[PDB]
């Protein structure tokens, strides 16, 4: 379901573009290089989307690639030897995950639109240039934190990206809500809003889902009764929180008490991949009082218990 | 007719020399600095250029075909004998020479032994424009842009050969392909 690409029509913040809308107006100021564009802040949030987007109001197509999905140490050089416009977007997500020299042989795309290759075998001898392409490239990274090296310096812009209030979120819903065969009311969808944890992605995972479901096709329409019914019903969640949540509080505050644990045990104490753990359910938990990292380990927020 | 020479250096001179190419002695006349970088006993190739005449036959040698070529074009002017035609390219380098004589700086020209003063304004006047394709650096090639190009291949994961196979496969199908032009449509077909 492909949407009319524009940025009339993204729904969302108007800071960085406060400071990028202007920048957005200078390939219309100068040329077709608009400096590249790094992404902070949590998952979901938007980011693809955005310049997949962004594209179409600058003249040139978008050709995106994950950052560990590069082996071969030339593999983005064949992303940029030929395969472009003089304009089209790379995007390079997951971006401060890279081969320790893969991410070296970017900083020529930088300056201007090079790729110098280093070459010999003793004593070396000179070094290899191509011809890549004028481009915009978007680094786009889940925790930047201290992961993006300085080649955070060759990036042109880094602004932020945070969550999309239930307002926001519930908005854009809405527009979601013409399809394929189903009306949705606002207020109701409002429940929804607050249930995607300030993310387009939680945002429609709910419904896309509930399409091959039975006892939801039969009475289609949603309304605010509805939209917390079959939500906090068999959509198997109350506020956001749902299932494996409960399941991990339960035993975070079951098994081991409001006391703290450290993912050491408790991800394991929770059949889970430590990792997978803190990084994708104890998110919302702590942002949502519930979850609390302690130097001592993991613990529940009084908020948690009586919550349930 | 003779263009072209192999033989040995038998024995230098003054502003000659003697190619024992065959069985024969030839006897050819040189620029200073080629001459110069020319030892008795190595064997050498020379760029020559006959020469007809009244009592006898001249034969002149150069380094490389640039310089044969300006000799010659140089003796394409009006007054302008082998000796000067000589003197101008054992003076100033021939890409200089190239320059100078496209562009037409007599004042360049005087400016070297032989040194003349109208002469080098006509020989310039005369050659202005008149000055040449391939002419205003010599000729020299590079690296083999094919191996050049699977080098790189190589150093950017591709095992060696993968990258060399497929390097030749394409200076066959296209025998002109600069290493860049090369490499990249190598990326294309190693996806
Ligand atoms: N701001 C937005 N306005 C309209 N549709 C959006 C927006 N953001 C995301 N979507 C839609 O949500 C889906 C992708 O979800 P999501 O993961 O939130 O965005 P993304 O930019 O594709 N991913 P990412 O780069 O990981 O942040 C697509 O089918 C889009 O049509």
């Amino acid at each position: 379901a492909l949407r009319p690409k524009t940025l009339d029509e993204y729904i969302g913040q108007e800071r960085l573009k406060q400071k990028l809308r202007v920048y957005l107006e200078a390939a219309k100021a100068r040329k077709e290089p608009l400096e590249h564009l790094l992404l902070f802040g949590p998952p979901g949030l938007g980011k693809t989307t955005l310049a997949h987007v962004i594209a179409h109001e600058l003249g040139v197509n978008l050709r995106v690639t994950s950052g560990p999905a590069i082996e071969k140490p030339g593999d983005l050089a064949a992303i940029l030897a030929n395969s472009l416009e003089e304009g089209d977007i790379l995007f390079i997500d997951e971006i401060h995950r890279l081969s320790r020299q893969a991410e070296e042989h970017l900083y020529p795309a930088m300056e201007d639109f090079v790729m110098d290759i280093v070459i010999g075998q003793g004593p070396a001898a000179r070094t290899i240039r191509l011809e890549l392409p004028r481009f915009t490239l978007i680094g786009a990274t889940t925790r930047p934190g201290l992961i993006t090296a300085p080649l955070l310096s060759r990036f042109g812009i880094v602004e932020h990206l945070e969550y999309y209030t239930p307002e926001e979120l519930a908005q854009g819903v809405m527009r979601d809500a013409r399809l394929l065969g189903v009306r949705i009311t606002e207020e109701a969808a409002l429940e929804i809003g607050r249930r995607s944890r300030g993310t387009m992605r939680v945002a429609k995972r709910l419904f896309r889902r509930v399409r091959d479901f039975a006892q939801v096709a039969g009475e289609e329409v949603i309304t605010r009764e509805r939209a917390l019914e079959a939500l906090a019903a068999l959509g198997l969640d109350e506020l956001g929180l749902e299932k494996r949540d409960r399941e991990i509080l339960e035993v975070l505050i079951l098994r081991f008490g409001g006391g703290p644990v450290g993912l050491a045990t408790l991800a394991t104490a929770l059949s889970e991949d430590p990792g997978t753990l803190e990084e994708v359910h104890e998110p919302y938990l702590i942002r949502q009082g519930l979850l609390k990292r302690t130097p001592r380990g993991r613990v529940a927020t009084e908020l948690a218990r009586r919550h349930l | 007719m003779i263009r072209y020479l192999r033989g040995l250096v038998l024995k230098k001179e003054a502003g000659g020399f003697v190619l024992l190419a065959g069985g024969v002695g030839f006897f050819l006349q040189a620029p200073t600095p080629f001459l110069q970088a020319l030892e008795e006993g190595k064997e050498v190739g020379v760029h020559t250029h006959l020469l007809l005449k009244e009592e006898g036959l001249s034969l002149y040698g150069f380094p490389d075909e640039e310089n044969l070529a300006l000799f010659e074009l140089l003796l394409s002017v009006s007054g302008v004998g082998p000796k000067v035609a000589l003197a101008l390219l054992s003076a100033l380098p021939p890409r200089l020479l190239a320059r100078a004589l496209l562009e037409g700086d007599a004042r360049l020209l005087t400016s070297a032994s032989g040194v003349g003063r109208r002469l080098a304004e006509r020989i310039a006047l005369e050659l202005k424009g008149k000055v040449p394709p391939h002419l205003l650096a010599g000729e020299k090639v590079e690296s083999e842009a094919a191996e050049e190009a699977v080098m790189a291949l190589a150093a950017l994961g591709f095992k060696e050969a993968q990258a060399r196979a497929v390097v030749l496969d394409l200076l066959a199908q296209n025998p002109k392909a600069r290493a860049q032009d090369l490499i990249k449509e190598a990326l294309k077909r190693l996806r």
